[PDB]
């Protein structure tokens, strides 16, 4: 899956 | 106010393990995901780990992977980094950072760092040998030979700072670092004021106070 | 990996100029994903623009970011002095990767480093070693050159240097350099010097002690 996709809850 | 507090750097010896912290204030710390990134003397930044804000996704920078874990403890506010089977190019101050709430996870705000230090070296207090005046005059003392970082120098207990020169320390092929601290003044000074440097190495509680006087 | 090239590698400028920080990008980079930091001597980064073009909460509007694809800018359109710092790019759109950095710097007259020579003192030479030291106070630009000469003869290799931050209030640089060689070596030795070669030099200066005199 992607290191670079969104990190935080929204 | 938002801020970030790294701790458990230290001096590890190369192949053992550390884990540093970090602890966050003044936002909801559940909500957002997290970085570390280091910095090794006098070099750029380097990415190390980011994980999730629930802890689920973590990925790695290809020089740690496999030695190095990421993790968090939501309930407590605090961001953990698990270092195994540390080399030398370890060596770096390590920042945390959060990822800002604009799209993709660049770093928003970022801690004051810690620093961890790979070697073998064993912990030495210096030695203090005085720089001698040989107009404008120049004197200092020489911080030879220690270990780990940092050292402090002040001249005449911080009342002398004009003119002060404390140089960035040089790390030696032995292994120890090496700092000079120099101080100008007024060649008709020499004969009547006292100038004392006094260099604190708080790893090895040594404090040593220099009186520098011409030869 | 996505390596970022800045440039230039130091900027020199006064207050009150406009300063442009470029950063190239050896691959595209994906959804403009790219930031900008600033870091000072003994602090943490701390984030300027993201987005190549948004400015972070805080950030004053004399910092714009611009560019698209491999190539963006930072401009600083009217410095202060607080801005002097070194600036690195970011890209976050494949892996995390930052550009080597760019110094930017004041610039000011060319001033001749003071240059002063200390022996090792007697303390010293019962452990078996000798440190030579050479100090070039207060100069600019950054570039010098240190040769030290034992007898004459030119060293090469057994010495170490430093440099200070860039003055707060004069902007120049400070620079020391020690000259290790053993006791023995020390003693079979007379004349011990550092030469110095400066802008601010017309020629270079030496400095020299006779050991035991």
């Amino acid at each position: 899956v992607d290191e670079n996709a969104n990190a935080n809850s929204a | 106010q938002v801020q970030l507090v790294e701790s458990g750097g230290g001096v590890v010896q190369p192949g053992r393990s550390l884990r540093l912290s970090c602890a966050a204030s003044g936002f909801t710390f559940s909500g957002s995901g997290m970085h570390w990134v280091r910095q090794a003397p006098g070099k750029g930044l380097e990415w190390v780990a980011i994980i999730w804000y629930d802890g689920s996704n973590k990925f790695y920078a290809d020089s740690v992977k496999g030695r190095f874990t990421i993790s968090r403890d939501n309930s407590k506010n605090t961001l953990y980094l698990q270092m195994n089977s540390l080399r030398g190019e370890d060596t770096a101050v390590y920042y945390c950072a959060r990822v800002g709430d604009g799209d993709g996870n660049y770093m928003d705000v970022w801690g004051k760092g810690t620093t961890v230090t790979v070697s073998s070296a064993s912990t030495k207090g210096p030695s203090v040998f005085p720089l001698a005046p040989s107009g404008t005059a120049a004197l200092g003392c020489l911080v030879k030979d220690y270990f780990p970082e940092p050292v402090t120098v002040s001249w005449n207990s911080g009342a002398l700072t004009s003119g002060v020169h404390t140089f960035p320390a040089v790390l030696q092929s032995s292994g120890l670092y090496s700092l000079s601290s120099v101080v100008t003044v007024p060649s008709s000074s020499l004969g009547t004021q006292t100038y004392i440097c006094n260099v604190n190495h708080k790893p090895s509680n040594t404090k040593v106070d220099k009186k520098v006087e011409p030869k | 990996e996505i390596v970022l090239t800045q440039s230039p590698g130091t900027l020199s400028l006064s207050p009150g100029e406009r300063a442009t920080l470029s950063c190239r990008a050896s691959q595209s980079v994906s959804s403009s994903y790219l930031a900008w930091y600033q870091q000072k001597p003994g602090q943490a980064p701390r984030l300027l623009i993201y987005g190549a073009s948004s400015r972070a909460t805080g950030i004053p509007d004399r910092f714009s970011g611009s560019g698209s694809g491999t190539d963006f800018t930072l401009t600083i359109s009217r410095l202060e002095p607080e801005d002097f710092a070194v600036y690195f790019c970011q890209q976050y759109g494949s892996s995390y990767t930052f550009g080597q950095g760019t110094k930017l710097e004041i610039k000011r007259t060319v001033a001749a480093p003071s240059v002063f020579i200390f022996p090792p003192s007697d303390e010293q030479l019962k452990s078996g070693t000798a440190s030579v030291v050479c100090l070039l106070n207060n100069f600019y630009p950054r570039e010098a050159k240190v040769q030290w000469k034992v007898d004459n003869a030119l060293q090469s290799g057994n010495s170490q240097e430093s440099v200070t931050e860039q003055d707060s209030k004069d902007s120049t640089y400070s620079l020391s350099s020690t000259l290790t060689l053993s006791k023995a070596d020390y003693e079979k030795h007379k004349v011990y010097a550092c030469e110095v070669t400066h802008q601010g030099l017309s020629s270079p200066v030496t400095k020299s002690f006779n050991r035991g005199e």
